[PDB]
RNA sequence: GUGGGAGAGGGUGGUGGAAUUCCCGGAGUAGCGGUGAAAUGCGCAGAUACCGGGAGGAACGCCGAUGGCGAAGGCAGCCACCUGGUCCACCCGUGACGCUGAGGCGCGAAAGCGUGGGGAGCAAACCGGAUUAGAUACCCGGGUAGUCCACGCCCUAAACG
RNA sequence: CCGAGGGUAGGGCCCGUGACUGGGGCGAAGUCGUAACAAGGUAGCUGUACCGGAAGGUGCGGCUGGA
RNA sequence: CGCGGGGUGGAGCAGCCUGGUAGCUCGUCGGGCUCAUAACCCGAAGGUCGUCGGUUCAAAUCCGGCCCCCGCAACCA
RNA sequence: GUGGUUCGUGGAGCCAUGGGGGAAUCUGGGCGGACCACCGCCUAAGGCUAAGUACUCCGGGUGACCGAUAGCGCACCAGUA
RNA sequence: CGAGCUAGCCCUGGCCAGGGUGAAGCUGGGGUGAGACCCAGUGGAGGCCCGAACCGGUGGGGGAUGCAAACCCCUCGGAUG
RNA sequence: CGAAUGCCGGCAUGAGUAACGAUAAAGAGGGUGAGAAUCCCUCUCGCCGUAAGCCCAAGGGUUCCUACGCAAUGGUCGUCAGCGUAGGGUUAGGCGGGACCUAAGGUGAAGCCGAAAGGCGUAGCCGAAGGGCAGCCGGUUAAUAUUCCGGCCCUUCCCGCAGGUGCGAUGGGGGGACGCUCUAGGCUAGGGGGACCGGAGCCAUGGACGAGCCCGGCCAGAAGCGCAGGGUGGGAGGUAGGCAAAUCCGCCUCCCAACAAGCUCUGCGUGGUGGGGAAGCCCGUACGGGUGACAACCCCCCGAAGCCAGGGAGCCAAGAAAAGCCUCUAAGCACAACCUGCGGGAACCCGUACCGCAAACCGACACAGGUGGGCGGGUGCAAGAGCACUCAGGCGCGCGGGAGAACCCUCGCCAAGGAACUCUGCAAGUUGGCCCCGUAACUUCGGGAGAAGGGGUGCUCCCUGGGGUGAUGAGCCCCGGGGAGCCGCAGUGAACAGGCUCUGGCGACUGUUUACCAAAAACACAGCUCUCUGCGAACUCGUAAGAGGAGGUAUAGGGAGCGACGCUUGCCCGGUGCCGGAAGGUCAAGGGGAGGGGUGCAAGCCCCGAACCGAAGCCCCGGUGAACGGCGGCCGUAACUAUAACGGUCCUAAGGUAGCGAAAUUCCUUGUCGGGUAAGUUCCGACCUGCACGAAAAGCGUAACGACCGGAGCGCUGUCUCGGCGAGGGACCCGGUGAAAUUGAACUGGCCGUGAAGAUGCGGCCUACCCGUGGCAGGACGAAAAGACCCCGUGGAGCUUUACUGCAGC
RNA sequence: UCGAUGUCGGCUCGUCGCAUCCUGGGGCUGAAGAAGGUCCCAAGGGUUGGGCUGUUCGCCCAUUAAAGCGGCACGCGAGCU
């Protein structure tokens, strides 16, 4: 989708909303599951660690379920497919008949009616989601596990999806949405499918405002500041850095890698 | 133009406030010295109910 | 209308094998590439050649024809779904309902353009090496757009019988 | 009231003209190269695309008006 | 005015700093191939080293003065 | 690897120690300025211990100390206005 | 010791007269094989326009031991973000 | 002590000088008094009136009210006061806050961390104009009143009775509970009108005894009614979820409802009763009282932004929590308890005066400044909180009186010309609201547009079309149309209200910024690209714990640059960086000990110490430019000259492509052409010899946008020729109050000289009676700041880097 | 002169020198006349308005009897810009 607009207003001609058809005629959230007192706040314990944060709409949590292994067995039927402003994936709530409530982030497909569920088990289909050795090499997925009960992590994004490559051991080798081969316990679920709502990355925010609704100050570049507050600064007419391209706090940014190198995590990777 | 005293009860016992002193390690010492001195007043004399 | 036939006709989803390129393991050395001849290039930091494994893209050998299908552009591994055209027999139905067709509208190779994806091979531009008087060429070693996909454009041709 | 015309303001078409600029035509015997016609010494032509003093080259698909 | 770089056969350039030996490419000239020109092949010629001085046994070379050439600098007022 | 001592890496002991290694109980151990021999001196890895010493919020005494711009900031309801 | 000025952010409230312009979307008609699309009418969008409050502070003049250690007069920017 | 721009103090000079704090404005009569422009009173005048009037909150803290007072405070005066002395004055179960709840954030048992101090920290606790929660209208005081009093109406507790039910928690669930814009229906606040009702009165000056003028025609109010409107399905089975249990909630599955029919719940009317009730006139105030009065207290119309409220619709940026409340069950308990009515009793603490857009708050001041919320009438002007006038109400700004100079400020007008002004149309003018005609290039089809340029606008009469409220009508109120006619110079007759256009530069745009000299072409900005990061992420803060990132997960997060959009962004990887290289070379501690030394009679003890094994880094091999960067010189050549498509050569890592170009870049330079002008160092269009453009420190364009910057023209004008007159506030004179920086002392002239080189002071000459007042600024190298430039000091700071040396960090 | 002597130009206001631009007087002329040339005397008065540039200065445009050169802290900011 992707709704356009009629240039009435410079900005809001180039500008370009999300289409929420796939909305399902929901909106207002779910209490109980959801939503959570969202404590918004651009630094930690004093300082501001992030820069650039703050102001932007006010938000509530939607409190999602991301490890599924919690209802093994238990079908549950698609209810509704909402708005999740923490976000850029939809979420899709539904209704077990174990009678509980509990909201998932939408794969692309999975319509309002639709049965779902977890497990050994469960039916290779989207929105159904199991442990990494019983899924069929090559399918795809989203919402990974990166180790045994601890949560999903991968391919959460908007549209975003790995898909399963091969088996080693108590290992699967996976390819994630960055183009990594990972090699993930056969024991983390990952539901089936991929993420959704990939139009996603096509919405031209449109202004200035626009950002900053998202929550987003101003960004200053540092060729515009002085030395005092960063490398690129002064001295006259602009300039051109005039060394290896640096942060504010003076490492190289344009090539200087970061992993730190003696991970454990290494030895499970092997890509780029 | 507006200036800089704006003058407000609950921020003044709130800030140079007794117990705000004695809370702190360096407080406390100011309320050492001003007793030590003599000072009629160790602290601020905010008012009202 | 009834009952049959052939076909790379069209769109969608899926799938198979050969080969190339890269990565990993093996084993193995002093050269491999390349050309008219060469050089650039690659190779003891272990190349080429050989075996094993893996990844990925694109194109479908034999069948294949001087063959088939389409209005043209054009269409080729295999499978299924949706779908167009068309030939024969039977002479059952309508009953002149026909032909062409300014304009309109649709389709329209290759290259090109937008947005996103993909990128193995190839390859404008570009960089080298030779050739030459010179080479902004032919030849050789690299190589990016593009070539592939989706959606939207462009409307050209020795779009030729 | 209408009304010749005059006034003011803004448009439409056409003609003339202009520093300088673009390509074209024409003009016996100036320069550079050799693209095409013989297999033209890289078959040629082509739509398009990029590049080059120049003819032109190269990519992609095409045509026989070549084999 | 100040600073430092350069003048070498017809053309463009080496040769000096560690003085004695002027080299490269093109061009020029004679011959060859060609029907002829060029390309190409074989042979040959060509430099008071910008000038006036001395330094040395010996100066393109080292050291001073002018002669043009090029490049830089000329700020704070 | 450092701190302490006069000792600033010096021939650098001694006394403390963060790190690594890691004993013995009198024929056991430490020290006398690297080290070794000899000759000697002490007995580490537990603790306490008056007095002699420092100070002056406070009381008292005395001044070749001041005498209201001095002397404490304040002789006076001053850490006040 | 200070964010009772100023800067940013967090939590919770409040304010923005009245005028313009008229986007999508609806509905009707037209169009087609179905569309695209085109007409009206409806609609009430927007860092849209005029303009107070309010937030500013463009130009000029005055003030310059000032009314004022940043003011006054005329003029002017924004004013649903 | 004589000097230190010395320190403290005192008193001079400037000087009766400047001032006396908004140009809203005063005049008189009568009081009081020792003394009145300044205090009280009355009359007249003027100013505010989306306030300069009322009501809250903050802050202040007696300023409140009253009596007696003027030394000081008051910019004058003062009999007055916000001043001095004294006395009085602030009354709550229902207002606000607390014996209620939670927000950010604090604090913090458990726990974690840190030399100490301390730092973190889920529970809990604290934390509020946010949630919750029971009072409305009058009357009284010199001063308090939702507090006292009257009327009417409520809330909790505790104890009884009376009757109902399994009652029952800090635990489960429900609810509370939420955005922005736009909105309907019905109400209310508030306002307009009345031939009706009620009122003292009044006919003036030519007319009017009139459906005349003037004034006023309400307020609260339980239950019950009515009218609006908000909430909500009712059964029954089954259940594995809501961290124990639930009959509750949730999820299934059958029924009857789909309606607000019914239950409740608010709001508005009406309501027993309760109150208020003008002008005017009489009074004595410093003000209130009395009468009007048995006051009347009724009918229309406009109507909210407020009420019903959790109403509705649309949109993306997706919009607190906890308690009260309802329900559910657990322990326990069911002679308890809880629910419903009825009584009786109990109901604490703090605030309460006054100021509050300001003389009581923040600005040293009775300071032209700053200060949040609510009410804010009428008429007219299209509308409105605009503007003009004016209700209620409040003021005339705490020095006056004269004068009628220069000059200044603010204002008004002007013959002829009109930009000749000037750096510049700076300033000022012109234009201006509404309605209707009519509007170009260009363009991203929106725009450009209020383009431009025009016409209309008052009042009177006639005819006539729509609504709204009332019944389908009168009225009352909104919108319209047509035709005659009247008057002035002029009809948005006053006030509020764009001058327009053409063409360049920069930046796309709305925004942002040097609080207090820069608002911009600077920053930001959507968007583009590069690079890092697989998640206990990178990065940032922190010694740590910890947190932010993020309750995010590659369509994500960080960093860098570029900066809408269009067309595009060439070549160089030699040097620097970053990226990739289980080979080499170097390389520290450590391992290793060939060999050597010191002492021992010796076993020993203690030292050095070569091979060799030894990381990262550097070296080295490769890559990489939307990484730091860089992107040539000299000669010759065409059949007129000229120029050079062509060639030679030298050196690079490669030798700037497209596009643009005398530029926000051009030194020579007012380059040379062309355009505008009578005339053009600027401006626009060209050429290219580009001192010294050039492609994401982007290149060349670009509609629209601009308090940005340049050039031009129209319109208009006191900018100007070139001034003139007029207004007011000062200036001046008089009475009252009364500063200042400055100051070696002064009895302080011109000239030509001279002197440390610029003399009132020295020489010579000239001039010159003593002292002021308004004026002008040439001078006193005039005042003001121990020059902000420059240099100096082995002075200081901020900044940089392949300066040195360290440290964090890796 | 740095315990401060405000600095270009413009404006306003002047004033002074003469090595005179004009007007007045004069000598020589290769002075027929008219108009010039050149020098001598002479400063009493006069010595324009515009375009461009911050400009001084210049170059223009239109005129004039002429469109003089200099000084006064590149005269004059307690006079202005
Ligand atoms: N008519 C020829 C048109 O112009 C071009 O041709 C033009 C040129 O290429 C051509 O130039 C030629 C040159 O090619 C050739 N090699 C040398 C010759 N001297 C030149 O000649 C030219 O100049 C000379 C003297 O002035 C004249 O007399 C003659 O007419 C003229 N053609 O002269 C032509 C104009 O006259 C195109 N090549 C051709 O295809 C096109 O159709
Ligand atoms: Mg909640
Ligand atoms: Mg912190
Ligand atoms: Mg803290
Ligand atoms: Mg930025
Ligand atoms: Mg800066
Ligand atoms: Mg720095
Ligand atoms: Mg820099
Ligand atoms: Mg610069
Ligand atoms: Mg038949
Ligand atoms: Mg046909
Ligand atoms: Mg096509
Ligand atoms: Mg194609
Ligand atoms: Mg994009
Ligand atoms: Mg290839
Ligand atoms: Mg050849
Ligand atoms: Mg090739
Ligand atoms: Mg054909
Ligand atoms: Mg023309
Ligand atoms: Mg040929
Ligand atoms: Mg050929
Ligand atoms: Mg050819
Ligand atoms: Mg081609
Ligand atoms: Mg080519
Ligand atoms: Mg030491
Ligand atoms: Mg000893
Ligand atoms: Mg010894
Ligand atoms: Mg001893
Ligand atoms: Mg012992
Ligand atoms: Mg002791
Ligand atoms: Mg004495
Ligand atoms: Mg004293
Ligand atoms: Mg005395
Ligand atoms: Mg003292
Ligand atoms: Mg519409
Ligand atoms: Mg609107
Ligand atoms: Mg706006
Ligand atoms: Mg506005
Ligand atoms: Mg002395
Ligand atoms: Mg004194
Ligand atoms: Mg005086
Ligand atoms: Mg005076
Ligand atoms: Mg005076
Ligand atoms: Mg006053
Ligand atoms: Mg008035
Ligand atoms: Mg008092
Ligand atoms: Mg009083
Ligand atoms: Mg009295
Ligand atoms: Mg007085
Ligand atoms: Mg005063
Ligand atoms: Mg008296
Ligand atoms: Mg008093
Ligand atoms: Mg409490
Ligand atoms: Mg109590
Ligand atoms: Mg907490
Ligand atoms: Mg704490
Ligand atoms: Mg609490
Ligand atoms: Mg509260
Ligand atoms: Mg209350
Ligand atoms: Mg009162
Ligand atoms: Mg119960
Ligand atoms: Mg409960
Ligand atoms: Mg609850
Ligand atoms: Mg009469
Ligand atoms: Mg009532
Ligand atoms: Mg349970
Ligand atoms: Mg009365
Ligand atoms: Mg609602
Ligand atoms: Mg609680
Ligand atoms: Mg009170
Ligand atoms: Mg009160
Ligand atoms: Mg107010
Ligand atoms: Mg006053
Ligand atoms: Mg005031
Ligand atoms: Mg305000
Ligand atoms: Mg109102
Ligand atoms: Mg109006
Ligand atoms: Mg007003
Ligand atoms: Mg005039
Ligand atoms: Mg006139
Ligand atoms: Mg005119
Ligand atoms: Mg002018
Ligand atoms: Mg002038
Ligand atoms: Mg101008
Ligand atoms: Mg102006
Ligand atoms: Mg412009
Ligand atoms: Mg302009
Ligand atoms: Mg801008
Ligand atoms: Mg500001
Ligand atoms: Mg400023
Ligand atoms: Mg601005
Ligand atoms: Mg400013
Ligand atoms: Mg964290
Ligand atoms: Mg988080
Ligand atoms: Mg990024
Ligand atoms: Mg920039
Ligand atoms: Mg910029
Ligand atoms: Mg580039
Ligand atoms: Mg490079
Ligand atoms: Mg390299
Ligand atoms: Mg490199
Ligand atoms: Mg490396
Ligand atoms: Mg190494
Ligand atoms: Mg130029
Ligand atoms: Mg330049
Ligand atoms: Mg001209
Ligand atoms: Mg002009
Ligand atoms: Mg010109
Ligand atoms: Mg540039
Ligand atoms: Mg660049
Ligand atoms: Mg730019
Ligand atoms: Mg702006
Ligand atoms: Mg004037
Ligand atoms: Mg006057
Ligand atoms: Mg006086
Ligand atoms: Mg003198
Ligand atoms: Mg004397
Ligand atoms: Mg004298
Ligand atoms: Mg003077
Ligand atoms: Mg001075
Ligand atoms: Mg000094
Ligand atoms: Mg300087
Ligand atoms: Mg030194
Ligand atoms: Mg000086
Ligand atoms: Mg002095
Ligand atoms: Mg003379
Ligand atoms: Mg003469
Ligand atoms: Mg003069
Ligand atoms: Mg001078
Ligand atoms: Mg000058
Ligand atoms: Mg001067
Ligand atoms: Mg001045
Ligand atoms: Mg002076």
């Amino acid at each position: 989708a992707v709704k356009k607009f009629k240039p009435y207003t410079p900005s809001r001609r180039f500008m370009t909303v999300a289409d929420f058809s796939e909305i399902t005629k929901t909106e207002p959230e779910k209490s109980l599951v959801k939503p959570l007192k969202k404590t918004g706040g651009r630094n930690n314990q004093g300082r501001i660690t992030v820069r650039f944060r703050g102001g932007g709409h006010k938000r509530l949590y939607r409190i999602i379920d991301f490890k599924r292994w919690d209802k093994v067995g238990i079908p549950a039927k698609v209810a509704a497919i909402e708005y999740d402003p923490n976000r850029s994936a939809r979420i899709a709530l539904l209704h077990y008949v174990d009678g509980e409530k509990r909201y998932i982030i939408a794969p692309d497909g999975l319509q309002v009616g639709q049965q779902v569920v977890a497990g050994p088990d469960a039916p290779i289909q989207v929105g159904n989601a199991l442990p990494l050795r019983f899924i069929p090499v090559g399918t795809v997925v989203h919402a990974v596990e990166l180790e045994p009960k601890k949560g999903a992590k991968l391919a959460r994004a908007a549209g975003t999806s790995a898909q399963i490559q091969g088996r080693e051991g108590d290992y699967v080798i996976l390819r994630l949405p960055s183009g990594e081969l990972r090699k993930v316990h056969g024991e983390c679920y990952a539901t089936v499918g991929a993420v959704g709502n990939a139009d996603h990355k096509n919405i031209v925010l449109g202004k200035a405002g626009r950002s900053r609704w998202l929550g987003r100050r101003p960004h200053v570049r540092g060729a515009a500041m002085n030395p005092v507050d960063h490398p690129h600064g002064g001295g006259e007419g602009r300039a051109p850095r005039g060394r290896p391209p640096a942060s504010p706090w003076g490492w190289q940014t344009k090539g200087l890698k970061t992993r730190k190198r003696r991970k454990p995590s290494s030895r499970f990777i092997i890509a780029r | 133009m507006k200036r800089t005293w704006q003058p407000n009860r609950r921020k003044r016992a709130k800030t140079h406030g007794f117990r705000a002193r004695m809370r702190t390690p360096g407080g406390r010492k100011v309320l050492k010295r001003r007793r030590q001195k003599g000072r009629w007043r160790l602290t601020p004399a905010v008012r009202k109910r």
